[PDB]
């Protein structure tokens, strides 16, 4: 009886060939591939939108994590970094927050079969073993990741409109000029799901848990005066130390060839920084005084393109 | 007149929305098999019989006859004294009381163990249409108040 | 500058559940330098114990006469720093950035695991810390506190940190974080000068002084002890009696006014101004 | 010879006249008429107007006016939870018609909202208005499979006449849903290859989306959870306006040979169509939109989500299906066992699933007849009035190399079987 039960699909046919045409074309549109291998060794960067850089050209990630991510990626495995005007590549994947159970994304995509998924806590763990035998380095490191980013998240989540924040955190179409009906539903997305990306961002380096009153005072409908005044006092502090940490890196710039994990870290956060087009008090300050930062940050790149 | 002095999913039941006896709280199951849940049964003059158990996600036995438990597994026993409308009783596990108030409109209970267990359950019926639930759970030791309330009404 | 210092202790000293009190008192205390009296010059030490002041729920605030709040340990000394040798020097131009990474480090990497011993610890947090609030806070919140306090740090410590089996592997990943910790301090720490005292030390060692206090502390100093040796671990804890052995006579102290005392009356209040 | 109302201050009297002139009145003295009660006897009690639905009175009881569920949920480690629902209906004072409202609300601070809202108005004694305002959040593939949230509104309205040309029931019911749906991937990276394809990562994220529409279904059968003769025939359109189009049709037939139908003989057959009408093929449709089958409530010996077209390891849906199915039903012969609902219960199923192109209809029914997913199997049924136990042991007759095969015994729960 058992040996009748193992033979019973009496035909097996090939898999099934026919794809969904319409997919295959939205995974092109957001699709950059790494210039310069087998089907398996290749990894997907997901981020969470791509800005045109003016100078280079080249499709960088909008994030301070996933350009350094990006950038620690082009430096590894000696790659050039996309075009902005797209025979198995790599590739960087413009994804939502929402293909993690974390809901925070520089992600990792390795391999077709035996596809592993690195998260953004894994990724961040993999980038902090690599300066671990350095313990000043890991300093300033731990430094940009808990003073800057907060500084930065903190602008870009409140002192930016919610045009500034979902141009470079969502996958979502830009708005450009509303002529069309399906632009008017275009444009209703951003107002409708603006808080609830701005959530989820400050759940990736336990921003939820160096500044529980921030982010308890975002999850609400009304927010009075009390709240408000105590929100730009934090903001405040926030800021007057981050333009302590941007005026003491000026001294740390000195490259010798291939640039350092923080090299890539600090030029990582003033690249982002100044693509965003509003005064936020981050870019009027660096544009102004950190002028040899964003000389520093464009001499980074430019060891990435081609 | 049988309850074993039911705290358990009786007052922790109701601090959540969730979604020969033969008892079971049989959750759901799989496409292929699975229980969820629980499954009890049981076997004159003296009340007496012999139970097993089965969970996924036991062996006694029985004797009751003022009315007395008992249960002896791999064990438990139980009183529960008839005073007025308000009643009494003890329990032991190898050891709380209970404190039973079945007056009509006003049905309510608490259960004090010999440790930091305080659990209070109120029950307020002050309409012949409406109900409220005040479901104290005040354990001082662990610092922990699990309270719930509650309240049901119809028109 | 002028302003009020809201701390957690109660009469005259810091209170070991906050590690960024017995630094900021150990920092005014040892502020004697000609320059460095400047910064502390007016700033009123006051042992409040009520939250309802900061800006984000921290206690170190430092409410400097506008409303200028700045708050946690890290962001008032580098505020302190900003309005400008033995015992407590201010570190130079070319400094100022590898004393405010060791700060920060200890901030967010050493703090956490003494925020672990003074509420995971199942010891420590039953047999000391649980009957610690009841002398600081007022009669209805003795019960609240601690528990939030509690949860806060079982979300910070859940990433490296998590019967008897189950326990015991708690205490190995917890030492060997500690141990991992302390040796990048102390490995970063030595590029600055050694001699002296600094913002980062005071902190780093109101670290010690709580963990090496608390009821579980015998095994931390036995186990610190194999990595680091007895020449060390007798070195500091000779640094930290000496800081709790000084005189008074730098503290401005106060008491809380009726705005700021946590009562019942006065913490209804600001409960009804949160919304 | 004549009619009287008992009660009836719940309502509107003038709105009650509409009711008894379609059906009580006009109807020949004894030719219609004690149908014609038995078919106002039956749309009042679903209208919710009458809970307890010569001379012929009218025994109408109201159902009730409140219904309120409240209550709240601490567990001092900031796990406060509170949870409302009512079932009000609102006085026909003051609006005009018998109006429905529901508000299921549930705030928990460790488990997602829900909103649940209805308003169900009664236009016509054949109308009915649904306005559902709703919230909710579901688990797509599997529990750790894909995570759905949707806000928003649906406008809705049914029609089914009560007289016919020809108890055979019809009914068309339109509706109007505008929806924001967050499609979020819940699965871990252990599990490291399920819903972690090129098609599902690109799934995730927002969507606002409009749709548009209709559901005819004209069903004849004698019963419909546990039928005996006569067919059925459902056809759903659904329209979102410059995305997509799609049109489902299901066919059904029973038919029985014995004498308390000992032999109960079922055929059903589905069918789809899906288009993509967005402008050369930009605007995917979403994978929640798209046909799926296989499973216990489909084409049974294959695991749910089980058969279509594959990325990796997922089922990424089809825009265009074809499924039937055969049964057999044989009512328990063990002597006295009978006359009960459960069945032994011998079937054939199969299907295909597949995406079309999108060129034309005469390449589409070209890849749809051509290697079928089947299976067959034994088992015993239940059939409740308001369920459907199923336990067979299935076997796959023919397959894919990569369907979610399940062959052994399986566990179905449901209402609607192929």
């Amino acid at each position: 009886v058992k040996r009748i039960f193992d033979t019973f699909p009496l035909q097996t046919y090939a898999a099934q060939t026919d794809k969904d045409e319409a997919v295959a074309l939205e995974i092109q549109r957001r699709s950059y591939t790494f210039t310069e291998l087998t089907v398996e060794g290749t990894y997907k960067l997901g981020v969470y939108n791509v800005f045109l850089e003016a100078n280079t050209g080249a499709a960088l990630a909008t994030d301070p994590w996933c350009l350094f991510v990006q950038l620690a990626l082009c430096q590894k495995n000696g790659l050039v970094l996309p075009t902005h005007s797209q025979t198995c590549n790599h590739e960087m994947l413009v994804l939502s927050r929402l293909s993690n159970p974390d809901e925070a994304l520089p992600i990792l995509v390795e391999g077709y079969k035996k596809r592993i998924i690195r998260s953004t806590v894994a990724i961040s763990e993999i980038m902090r073993s690599r300066i671990l035998d350095d313990a000043e380095q890991l300093m300033y490191y731990t430094l940009l990741d808990t003073v800057l980013y907060d500084c930065w998240i903190t602008q870009i989540i409140f002192c930016a409109s919610d045009a500034q924040f979902m141009e470079l955190y969502s996958c979502q179409k830009l708005s450009g000029s509303i002529v069309t009906p399906l632009d008017v539903e275009n444009s209703l997305l951003q107002k409708l799901s603006a808080k609830s990306l701005k959530i989820s961002l400050t759940k990736r380096n336990k921003f939820q848990f160096r500044h529980r009153e921030i982010v308890k005072s975002m999850q609400g409908v009304y927010h009075n005066h009390h709240n408000s005044v105590n929100q730009e006092q934090v903001l405040n502090v926030l800021f007057e130390n981050s333009k302590q940490v941007l005026l003491g890196l000026k001294d740390m710039l000195k490259s010798d060839g291939q640039p350092t994990y923080l090299h890539l870290k600090i030029a990582s956060y003033i690249l982002c920084i100044t693509n965003v087009k509003e005064p936020i008090k981050l870019k009027t300050f660096v544009e102004n005084e950190c002028k040899e930062l964003v000389q520093f940050a464009q001499d980074t790149l430019k060891n990435f393109v081609q | 007149q049988y309850f074993f002095t039911g705290l358990r999913a009786d007052l922790n039941k109701a601090f959540s929305m969730n979604p020969v006896n033969v008892k079971t709280l049989n959750p759901s199951f799989s496409e292929k098999g699975e229980f969820t849940g629980v499954a009890v049964a049981s076997f004159p003059q003296l009340a007496l019989g012999l139970e097993t158990l089965y969970s996924r996600t036991g062996v006694s036995y029985l004797t009751r006859y003022w009315i007395f438990s008992g249960q002896l597994q791999a064990l438990i026993a139980s009183l529960w004294r008839k005073v007025a409308n308000v009643e009494a009783g003890i329990e032991t596990t190898l050891t709380t009381i209970g404190a039973k108030y079945e007056y009509r409109q006003s049905v309510y209970r608490g259960t004090l163990d010999s440790n930091g267990k305080v659990a209070c359950f109120l029950e307020r019926k002050v309409l012949p249409t409406l109900s409220v639930l005040f479901c104290g759970e005040i354990d001082h030791f662990k610092n922990d108040t699990k309270i719930g309330c509650g309240l049901q009404f119809e028109t | 500058v002028k302003g009020s210092v809201h701390l957690w202790g109660k009469d005259g000293k810091a209170s070991l559940i906050s590690v960024d009190s017995i630094a900021l008192v150990w920092f005014i205390k040892l502020c004697t330098s000609e320059e460095a009296k400047s910064m502390v010059a007016g700033l009123q030490i006051v042992f409040s114990n009520n939250t309802d002041l900061s800006s984000d729920g921290k206690l170190p605030v430092l409410i400097l006469d506008n409303g200028t709040k700045v708050s946690g340990y890290v962001n008032i000394v580098q505020f302190l720093h900003k309005n400008i040798e033995e015992d407590l020097a201010i570190v130079r131009k070319k400094d100022r950035l590898l004393e405010y990474s060791l700060l920060n480090y200890v901030d967010v990497e050493i703090s956490r695991l003494t925020d672990y011993q003074l509420f995971l610890n199942t010891k420590n947090y039953n047999e000391y810390t649980k009957k610690l609030f009841s002398k600081l806070l007022y009669f209805p919140m003795w019960y609240n506190t601690p528990l939030q306090l509690r949860s806060q740090a079982r979300e910070n410590c859940e990433e490296i940190i998590g019967q008897e089996l189950q326990q015991v592997k708690y205490n190995l990943q917890f030492d060997n974080r500690l141990q991992s910790c302390v040796s990048n301090w102390l490995a970063a720490r030595k590029k600055l000068d050694d001699s002296v005292i600094l913002s980062s030390d005071l902190l780093f060692l109101a670290n010690l002084y709580v963990q090496l206090g608390l009821p579980d502390g015998n095994r931390i100093r036995s186990k610190l002890e194999q990595t680091f040796g007895s020449e060390l671990l007798n070195s500091m804890s000779n640094k930290i009696d000496d800081f709790v052995h000084r005189p008074s006579n730098n503290l401005e102290q106060r008491d809380p006014q009726f705005r700021e005392q946590g009562n019942v009356v006065m913490s209804l209040y600001n409960l009804a101004c949160k919304y | 010879a004549g009619v009287v109302t008992t009660g009836t201050d719940h309502i509107d009297p003038s709105v009650l006249q509409a009711y008894l002139d379609d059906t009580i009145m006009k109807s020949i003295t004894l030719g219609q008429l004690v149908k014609n009660a038995d078919v106002l006897n039956k749309r009042l009690c679903q209208h919710h107007i009458a809970l307890n639905a010569v001379v012929s009175q009218l025994d109408i009881l109201p159902p009730k006016t409140f219904t309120a569920k409240t209550g709240t949920n601490f567990g001092n480690d900031n796990d406060a939870e509170a949870y409302l629902q009512f079932e009000k209906l609102i006085d026909k004072k003051y609006l005009k018609l018998p109006t429905r409202v529901n508000l299921e609300i549930l705030r928990g601070t460790k488990i997602h909202s829900s909103f649940l809202f209805n308003s169900y108005s009664s236009l016509s004694p054949q109308s009915i208005l649904n306005l559902k305002v709703f919230s909710q959040f579901y688990n797509w593939n599997t529990n750790k499979g894909l995570d759905i949230g949707q806000r928003g509104a649906r406008l809705s309205l049914r029609y089914e006449p009560l007289f016919l040309h020809k108890s055979p029931t019809l009914f068309h019911e339109w509706f109007l849903e505008t929806c924001w749906r967050s499609t979020k991937i819940c699965s871990q990276g252990t599990s490291a290859p399920y819903m972690y394809s090129g098609t599902m990562l690109s799934q995730a994220g927002d969507q606002l989306r409009t749709i548009l529409g209709h559901t005819f279904v004209l069903d004849k059968r004698d019963h419909i959870m546990c039928p005996t003769k006569g067919s059925m025939l459902k056809w759903s359109n659904e329209l979102s306006p410059g995305k997509h189009l799609k049109t489902q049709l299901e066919l059904n037939s029973v038919k029985s040979w014995m004498n308390d139908d000992f032999i109960t003989f079922s055929t059903t057959i589905k069918t789809g169509y899906l288009k993509n009408l967005s402008s050369q093929q930009s605007l995917p449709v979403h994978i929640c939109d798209k046909f799926q089958s296989g499973g216990p409530s489909d084409i049974r010996g294959f695991q749910t989500f089980g058969l279509g077209p594959r990325d990796l390891y997922d089922a990424v849906g089809g825009d265009a299906f074809v499924s039937y199915g055969l049964s057999v039903f044989s009512r328990l012969p063990w002597k006295k066992v009978e006359k009960s609902n459960f069945r032994l219960h011998w079937f054939f199923n199969g299907g295909k699933l597949v995406n079309h192109d999108n060129t034309s209809l005469g390449n589409c029914i070209g890849q749809l007849s051509k290697e079928h997913s089947t299976s067959t199997g034994i088992g015993l049924v239940l059939r409740h009035p308001m369920a459907r136990f199923e336990l067979n042991f299935t076997l796959p007759i023919t397959a894919h190399e990569n369907d979610l095969i399940r062959k052994g015994f399986q566990f179905g729960l449901g209402l609607a079987f192929l």
